[PDB]
């Protein structure tokens, strides 16, 4: 029973709310991606660096 | 006029689906990259330990011969 | 079908015949219907046993009477192509009560003519027990059909606040597959149609005015859909309650709508498919129970006739259809005919003749 | 008025004598103290038991129309302690009557029963004939005409046990050989006020049995006559004793009441009471105190201590 | 009942009932007796035949 | 008719007693006959079988003698 | 009709009553005291006299 | 004088109470005395039996000589 201005305003606001969430979610996903990159990276790095460390240490004992 | 507001909302939802799927796609690419970089670091780490190994082995041989 | 079955002392069969067959002798001055009744000759070894059986027979009599009334009720209960006043009674073995009775004979089908009295009673009792349980199960099925059918009538009945919207809501009008916008159903009095649309706006923040649109009308109210942001629905419904407005929590469900239409058709079909054969089965049970009832009465006749007269046992009896307002005279005539033959000392205490009531 | 200090033994004698003399009134000095507290509880309860026993016997005495006078014993006023046990003996006498009545009624029932055997000597019963009309018709209808009607009659009968009434019996009985129907008629005939006590038999052995019972019945009657003779002897004896005991017990109880109507001292086994007495009878009472205490072995002075108040 | 005519008739009837049951029962008793005669006789006879059969077998057994 | 009726009752009971005692007597006789017949049956059976055995025995001894 | 002196005499009487009981009670008490005295004494002397004798008799074993 | 007659009787009661309590005290005293005297008697008995024992022992030495 109201003017087209009021629906245009309200729908513009609804669209803005969605676009806002739309942006925030992508940003959130990439930030987590950066975190997981470093976390997973370190786990892999420590795992094999330690493995070869022990491998070669034993070889060093054999050498001595 | 309520149907246009509905369509604008539906478009916003569509965009939301594209945006989150896209962020998740980037996340996956970054993860593969993370594995690649970690591995590059590992190859360099291995080289360093190896250099130390090779130095010690040759050095131990000559000193043992001097014994 | 109220007839009296009368036992006579039977001193002379030709005499009893005259007093029962002759127009000059027909009861109530030949206005009452008088038919002779006969049973095959049967012997009972012990009268004291007969006495026990007499008590047993009366009990069985009551049982089968209950059984047949139950039957009458179940047929009456279905009302399939029938009404309380039309085809109230069914034929037994294809004929009417008086026809059946006059054509009634002890059925070897019911008991061997050499079968023991005990055994005869047993056959009747087992039969009707079997009938009773049949009635129990089929009546259960009937009531189950009737119950669920009414339950369905109620589902497709009532006001828009509670009635199913399967016939009302269309997929194009209900907001389906929206993550953020939830549709609530509101019922607004017609006189307040525009008011609640405005009221909706005031139920929660971020509620779009004028989105309320009537999908269908009831007699008292219009049923409208309202679209709003999901988060605000809690505020929307709460304030609606504050404004004495009922917001319907409703979700479109295509599968449920179809499921209900399927149950609607399924139940109606099963109803028809059941009543057809249900009533045919019941009709057989009825015919069998009536035949048994007469069998029982005849046995009671045996027992009683032996008990009054012993040996020899030619038994003479009448099946009488009293005329209106002449039963006193009928009794008086029979009393005059037999009282002096029954006893010198002088119903249940004393009886000129033995009779039992038929009323179906 | 005066405070009287009476030694306990003397006190029984004094209260007895003064109560018969009748010129002094005692006050209750310990209103907060009950009969238990005054220590007459055994005395009063005893009196009450004797009283109840006496009343029971008295009632039975009246029932027997015994001409008891109760015009004697007036001046003896016994107050010995031995009466306590003798009262119990009185109860035993009364207890015997109940036992006699108990046996007599039991005896009457057998008598009430046994006479039936003589009238006995199919099973016909004996009825009061008040409803033989319906007895017979109601049995007919159990299974009508099934067994033959047995007719039995008793002339000059014995008092019916149910009504103690002598009335000739005219009974039409149905008896059946079959068990289901015999059980049926048993139920029917027993619901009716009818006695079916005997089980008649063809063999003379049953007749011999009845003859034997007739003998036992005559013995029973002789026993009843003996039980009645004792009953009568005991009841007349009770009327003679009971007229005396009414007074004895009533007076002892009254004495006990007064004894409760006292102040119990602590220093002495003596009771002291405030007693009012007219001046006119003061000598009479002092002489009475002397006589009372003189009978008693303790010879306590039993002085009235005159006081102002 | 009261009338001698009635009680006498009742007696005749009762005796008739008593007689009928007595008559039927005696015939029944004799019939079962005959059935048992044949049954029991056969039972015992067959039992004996089997016993004789065993004596026979023993006969057969001692020779060849 | 009281005494005649009583006599009539006693007579019916008497008849019943006779009927049963006699039936028991017939049962006993029939049973005795059964024992007599069974004995006869077993006797014929026995005679025949013994005869069969003897015949076989005579043949067996002949067979045994041939040598 | 009787003087206050005779009341006094009655008091003196009850006093005499009391003295008689007093005497009887004391005598009863002293008699029981003497009984308990003798009972305990006898028990004790018998116990020890027997033990002494027993000791000597046993010692007879060395003498014999 | 009622109060005085009562008091005089109360005094008699008091004396009675005293007389029996004192008797019980004496009883206790007499019992202890009984125990001490008993022991004194025991000692005398002991001395006598000691003497008999010694007498017997001297006699035994004297008498066993003959055997």
């Amino acid at each position: 029973a109201l003017s087209d201005a009021d629906v245009q305003k309200q729908i513009k606001h609804m669209m803005a709310f969605i676009e806002q969430e739309a942006n925030e979610k992508a940003e959130e996903i990439d930030a987590k991606a950066e975190e997981e990159f470093n976390i997973e990276k370190g786990r892999l790095v420590q795992t094999q660096r330690l493995k070869i460390m022990e491998y070669y240490e034993k070889k060093e004992k054999q050498i001595e | 006029s309520q149907s246009q507001g509905i369509q604008q909302l539906l478009q916003a939802e569509k965009r939301a689906a594209e945006k989150v799927a896209d962020a998740r796609k980037r996340k996956a690419r970054r993860l593969k990259q993370a594995k690649e970089e970690a591995q590059m670091e590992v190859e360099q780490y291995r080289r360093e330990r190896e250099q130390e190994f090779q130095s010690k082995q040759q050095a131990a041989m000559g000193s043992q011969g001097n014994l | 079908t109220e007839f009296w079955l009368i036992s006579a002392p039977g001193e002379k069969t030709c005499q009893q015949t005259w007093e029962k067959l002759h127009a000059a002798t027909t009861k109530n001055n030949n206005l009452a219907v008088s038919s002779k009744f006969n049973i095959p000759d049967l012997k009972v070894g012990t009268l004291d046993v007969l006495v026990g059986l007499s008590d047993e027979l009366a009990k069985l009599d009551a049982f089968v009477e209950g059984v047949v009334k139950k039957v009458a009720q179940y047929m009456a209960d279905v009302l399939e192509d029938s009404k309380d006043k039309v085809q109230e009674n069914l034929l037994a073995s294809g004929v009417d009560l008086v026809t059946y009775i006059t054509r009634f004979q002890w059925d070897m089908a019911k008991y061997p003519i050499k079968q023991s009295l005990k055994n005869i009673s047993e056959i009747i009792a087992k039969g009707v027990t079997q009938i009773d349980n049949d009635l129990k199960s089929r009546a259960s099925a009937y009531n189950n059909l009737k119950g669920n059918l009414q339950n369905l009538e109620r589902k497709n009945a009532g006001s828009l606040l509670t009635r199913s919207l399967a016939e009302i809501v269309k997929k194009d009008d209900f907001v389906l597959d929206s993550e953020y916008l939830v549709t609530l159903l509101v019922v607004v009095p017609k006189l307040n149609h525009n008011d609640w649309i405005k009221q909706y706006e005031t139920l929660a923040e971020m509620v779009v005015p004028r989105s309320s649109n009537v999908l269908s009308e009831d007699q008292d109210s219009y049923l409208c859909n309202v679209t709003l942001f999901k988060k605000a629905v809690d505020d929307f419904r709460h304030k609606a309650r504050e404004n004495k407005f009922i917001v319907r929590d409703f979700q479109y469900n295509e599968e449920e709508m179809r499921a209900d239409k399927e149950e609607m058709n399924r139940l109606s079909t099963d109803k028809k498919k059941q009543f057809g054969p249900l009533v045919r089965w019941l009709k057989v049970n009825f015919s069998e129970a009536f035949i048994a009832w007469i069998h029982i009465k005849a046995l009671r006749v045996f027992v009683e006739s032996v008990l009054r007269y012993g040996l020899p046992v030619n038994f003479q009896a009448m099946l009488l259809q009293p005329n209106k307002k002449s039963v006193k005279k009928l009794r008086e005539v029979l009393h005059e005919l037999y009282k002096h033959l029954d006893s010198s000392a002088a119903q249940q205490e004393y009886y000129p003749y033995v009779y039992y009531k038929i009323d179906c | 008025l005066a405070q009287l200090f009476l030694q306990s033994e003397a006190a029984y004698c004094c209260v007895s004598e003064l109560e018969e003399l009748g010129k002094v009134q005692f006050r209750d000095l310990n209103p907060d103290v009950n009969v238990f507290q005054r220590k007459f509880v055994n005395e009063v309860r005893r009196c009450e038991e004797m009283d109840r026993k006496l009343r029971f016997v008295e009632k039975e005495i009246r029932k027997a129309n015994i001409p008891i006078m109760d015009t004697g014993e007036n001046p003896e006023v016994p107050f010995p302690r031995d009466m306590i046990d003798l009262e119990a003996n009185f109860e035993k006498i009364e207890n015997e009557l109940k036992e006699i009545n108990t046996n007599q009624e039991a005896l009457k029932r057998n008598f009430l029963e046994l006479t039936e055997l003589k009238f006995i000597l199919f099973v016909a019963g004996v009825i009061n004939r008040e409803r033989i009309p319906t007895f017979e018709r109601m049995l007919w209808r159990v299974c009508r005409g099934n067994v033959f009607l047995r007719q039995a009659e008793i002339e000059n009968p014995l008092e019916d046990p149910v009504t103690g009434d002598y009335v000739h019996k005219s009974v039409f009985i149905i008896f059946f050989q079959g068990d289901q129907l015999k059980n049926r008629v048993k139920k029917i005939c027993e619901g009716f006020r009818a006695s079916l006590y005997p089980c008649p038999e063809t063999p003379q052995e049953r007749k011999e049995m009845a003859s034997g019972v007739n003998t036992r019945i005559d013995d029973l009657q002789m026993v009843l006559n003996q039980t009645e003779d004792h009953r009568q002897r005991v009841l007349q004896a009770a009327a003679k004793n009971i007229r005396v005991w009414f007074i004895k017990v009533r007076k002892m109880k009254a004495i006990y009441h007064t004894l409760n109507l006292c102040n119990i001292d602590v220093t002495q086994k003596c009771l002291i009471a405030e007693v009012w007495c007219p001046v006119t009878d003061l000598d009479s009472i002092q002489f009475a105190l002397r006589r009372g205490t003189e009978h008693s072995g303790s010879t306590v002075p039993s002085i009235l201590n005159r006081m102002q108040t």
